[PDB]
């Protein structure tokens, strides 16, 4: 009853949601865009803080680099992100770290030391009296309506193709890809600035997010849609700067997204978010490959495409065995999951036997991280 | 939007309650000086305040103003608050989301020390035990998991605990069944005298007690308590 | 009447059959196949459950070593056999073992020392009043038209060759074979992988299953038959992977069940089923051959095949001396035979001086299976 | 297929008969929460069932349903039932061949415990000489074998049976012979209402006397016994 | 080797440096005799980790994994597979020969091939196949330290012999047959 009770932390590339188990809602969300500097920084109204986060970032934009600390959904900026907890606890929750277990979430394929460097700062530097890490679309799961099927799940930071057998995610096929929402965003800014547009002024780096997510769409077919952007008419639409100015996007719109299936597109080596779906599938038992393909299901901020389901479908539909039947998942609301289900999850009496504790973080080390969360 | 009105009164009355010289009338007005919130950080955390570089109101330079809330900000931090990306002009210009923000962790903090000073160390799980283990002491059996317990509604408990420490000061003709939202609303409007009668300087709203604010609910017990071992 | 009453356990090869002795039809049929992980499994929604049996590993196929525990008729898993045994009472026909007799039936030349595991463990283990172990075909002979003949039974993990006058079948004259469904499920995945062929998960492997029972055929002349593949057209079928992928196969059809008429083949010493039929008839009294060549009769899964009963006619018209009315016979329903003869017979009160009881039990050992049935 | 409908009136009918909380209009819907199956198990169960870790519905969060039904499973391997590669979320998608399998054991089970209670350790048999002898003490001697036996069907020996306990609630110019599956017919359901009259709280289908549905024989049986031996 | 190598963060993000995870794999993977109390003698480290040296002058250091990639081999679920190891194999082809040559077959088990180079794999082959084998077989494992131009010089010489000649498939049989006949006459 409230002093007690674990704290639920997601750590999302736009937002982070914080609060008790056992509740309802968010207590805090923020901004995570977090923003450092990148030219030691501080006003003399606050201390020497260099991460802004959240709406306080938002209005020094222009002159700070911003971070979706988090990006793809995996943390880029460790004393940045380490910045943002101390905010939650201290700020936000106003609680005390050593009296709370945290569940903090990650996202899926989240790499390796990760994983352990926020066990270490959480036990360490946070002196926390147990944790637990779960992957951000399981939590989703438990607070809904499927049990077997693999997620397609495409953050801030990072993708993962997850094979899921009753619950159970079978870490062997798991495959992950490191392009996301910040490489696209990153992407348009210069396909945007390759037409001589100027995004000079920190704010205006974090307006580049806002086409992208606001005007960007999945082409069906690339080619039969770049001639379909020569054909122009309706393809050009209008972007208005803070500065009054004006912004004209066409072909950018479609080509943007199009580095996920093409990361040839960003100069990577990598096959795209279709073929990998389908390397996961090939990896799993043979006899729930069936279940896999009827339930490929998409998560995550940068699956929000128009476009992305169908084309999805199109595609695995090209390279499944000619009788598979495909079916690709993309609820509506692919706002809150990942935050009520760690709720659910870290009030239920269950899961007191299922963290890591100060004691075994002793015994063991960081490592540990990998053998309980999972 | 509906819950910065809720939460306007809410610190407003635990302000008034504090023993304060300043009244407040509007926490989001009244606040914008710096005043205020230095006699309440004085209150919760004794000779942190350094009144020496601080202006006393009325106050027409605004230069006064903003290095008020700049103390307020800093000894705010010390405390290990969370405040990123504000400052004091940020409490002169009436952010309400930093008021209210800053409000909710001194409310927190106060009733945490309380707690702690019941040590050897007081705890807020200290002063449940008292409240409970009080009650039982008059032959009833009633009792909380907490101070966020959602029995506590009825107003039942608080009765009891009241009755418990001066029989007195409760009649029990007066007092209703905590089922309708107007019997609760009754008897909780009568909590909140009886234990002003006894000595009790609180300034939770009787809502406080019917929707269960569990911050409110600490310090309400706690004082009823404060008086009671004095007796 | 219904609590009391044997129950009759038919253990096959591919389908286990269950139910109350005096009842028309079997009340739990289920799928033995039996499955086990060969990789510690347990899904956390189940036991530590490492026999799968019917359905249940059906789907899990393809991450799971399937066995049909019986395998050509023959247990070859202990452990797995138990649990399939402690499901059939405690989950399928919700009894309790102490209580009734079981009338268990067994493989055609059941190899000495099954026998005596099957009475060890249903007595020590299960704690049975009584129990007796029958032959398969002999309770399909109760449950129906023939007294003297002999039988070619080839089930999942055995084939034998059992003379029988009068009813009684001559033991001395029984000759066992261990080639029989499982080691031609076994030779089709080699000889299809051979073609460069993938039947890499788990389901996939009882995939094999399908091909082979539905596409091969046993060739009259195997000889003339290689070249009547070679002169293709009309040889090749196709076979469609759950995968939507295909299948091609031709000479393989009939090269699979060829195995059992020349265990060459397989790498095998030895005789093939055509030859095992005829030594027997050679060890038995010279006054009942002539019976024996007239009423050989085929039972079992195995010999389900196209062309058995004419390939099996044309090679023992060839060992047979020039005279001997030949008769080979092949009734099309060579599907509860099993089970309703068993229910017949252990409903008799005949049958109740029959059992091996537990008195008699402790009295031998397990080795008197070996007296009292037969 | 048709058996499944047969089967899902048997056990919707002898669960509304168990003294269950809950109602069931149609046992493969109105048991997927888990719920209702819990009840189930508590009463031929006592104290086997833990509510701590159970959700009373309305349900909308699926893990609590989830959750109320690995609980159901993990009884019934307890009670060392048959349940392979099955578990909770197999009663949450509605799978029909688990739940009739789950709620025939579950009837089996409470059908012998209740016989062996019998005893010094209650058994069917004990039931099936009770019913026999009990005929016997009024001058009749129809008899049965046991509780399958294939005369019941006439419905003749439950209404002497009756009769023999309580001959004021047995009309004998309303019964009639157990000849065509109309007079049958007839007497089953004379026999259900009869029954109830007494105090059996009984839930099984004029149909289970006319088919002989061993279970609901016993259970019927053993029902008119109870509040015979309390006369 | 460079998914474990990956897992812990490391990055062989170009082109070249793909083929940088074959030497190390190839110069410090090992192959542990009890791969179980060899893990535990990877946590008692101080001499296990050993260092790679990137061409863009960065570090590598690789400690469990040097033994846990040939591991594979003998474990093939580490890679998702349902394959037994290559321990189990050896034994599954001796089981299918001819009765009365076994015993020579287990006195000459030889091992050829690159991947049969790793340190411990002799030992660990033959403490795995005499855990498997009837409790008297002589079972002497043979590791030849040339395991350069062997295939080669042995082609040569077969081709040259005029033996050889009759032996090859001609291009009139391959019309004659198709390609099929390649099973028939190499072997």
């Amino acid at each position: 009853d409230d002093d007690i009770a674990a704290l639920v932390v997601d750590n999302g590339s736009g937002m982070c949601k914080a609060g008790f188990a056992g509740d309802d809602a968010p207590r805090a969300v923020f901004p995570s865009i977090v923003g450092r500097p990148r030219h030691q920084g501080v006003m003399v109204g606050m201390g020497q803080k260099d991460s802004y986060v959240g709406d306080e970032a938002q209005s020094k934009r222009g002159i700070l680099t911003l971070k979706y600390p988090i990006e793809h959904g995996i943390v880029t900026n460790w004393d940045d992100m380490e910045k943002i907890w101390h905010h939650t606890f201290y700020n936000e929750l106003r609680v005390a770290p050593e009296e709370h277990p945290v569940l903090l979430t990650e996202a899926p394929l989240n790499p390796k030391a990760n994983r352990e460097k926020m066990t270490q700062i959480m036990f360490e530097t946070f002196n926390t009296p147990a944790m637990y890490v779960a992957i951000q679309a399981v939590l989703s799961l438990y607070a809904s309506g499927r049990t077997t099927g693999i997620v397609m799940d495409s953050g801030d930071g990072v993708t993962h193709t997850v094979p899921i057998y009753e619950g159970y995610a079978l870490p062997h096929a798991i495959l992950r890809l490191d392009l996301a929402g910040r490489d696209l965003t990153d992407y348009l800014m210069k396909i945007l600035t390759e037409r001589g547009y100027s995004f000079t002024t920190t704010a205006e780096r974090e307006i580049v997010r806002d086409i992208k997510e606001k005007l960007c769409y999945v082409a069906l077919d690339f080619e039969q849609e770049m001639a379909t952007a020569a054909s122009s008419s309706s393809l050009e639409k209008s972007y208005e700067l803070p500065d009054g100015q004006v912004i004209t996007i066409g072909n950018e719109r479609f080509r943007c997204p199009e580095a996920l299936f093409q990361p040839s597109f960003l100069g990577m080596e990598s096959c795209g978010i279709h073929e990998t779906t389908f390397n996961s599938i090939m990896k799993c038992d043979v006899d729930i490959r069936k279940d896999l393909y009827a339930n490929t299901v998409l998560s995550g901020g940068t699956t929000m495409y128009p476009g992305i389901a169908d084309r999805m479908q199109k595609e695995i539909t090209a390279l499944a065995p000619s009788t598979m039947k495909i079916k690709i998942i993309a609820p509506p609301e692919r706002k809150y999951s990942v935050w009520i289900g760690g709720s659910i999850l870290a009030s239920l009496s269950t899961f007191q036997q299922m963290w890591i504790s100060k004691q075994e973080y002793d015994e063991s080390g960081p490592s540990i991280v990998h053998r309980k969360c999972f | 939007d509906v819950e910065t009105c809720r939460d306007e009164r809410c610190y407003r009355l635990w302000i008034n309650s504090l023993g304060i010289d300043s009244y407040v009338n509007n926490v989001f007005e009244d606040v914008r000086n710096g005043w205020i919130l230095l006699e309440v950080l004085d209150k919760v955390s004794p000779s942190s305040v350094n009144w020496k570089h601080a202006s006393k109101p009325p106050i027409k330079m605004p230069f006064r103003k903003v290095e008020n809330c700049n103390q307020v900000i800093k000894i705010g931090k010390q405390l290990k608050f969370s405040l990123v990306n504000v400052a004091g002009n940020d409490i002169v210009q009436g952010n309400k989301k930093l008021i209210l923000g800053l409000l909710w962790q001194l409310m927190r903090f106060h009733m945490l020390q309380l707690l702690k000073s019941l040590r050897s160390e007081m705890t807020d799980a200290d002063i449940l035990s008292w409240a409970n283990r009080k009650v039982r002491t008059m032959g009833r059996k009633l009792q909380i998991e907490s101070f966020k317990d959602k029995s506590l509604s009825s107003g039942l408990f608080f009765l009891n605990l009241l009755w418990a420490v001066e029989p007195r000061v409760v009649n029990w003709n007066l007092v209703t069944k905590g089922e309708t939202d107007d019997e609760k609303r009754l008897n909780a409007t009568y909590i909140v005298s009886v234990a002003r009668k006894l000595g009790c300087s609180v300034f939770l709203l009787p809502e406080d007690i019917v929707e269960v604010n569990q911050k409110m609910i600490l310090i309400l017990t706690a004082s009823i308590m404060y008086w009671s071992l004095q007796r």
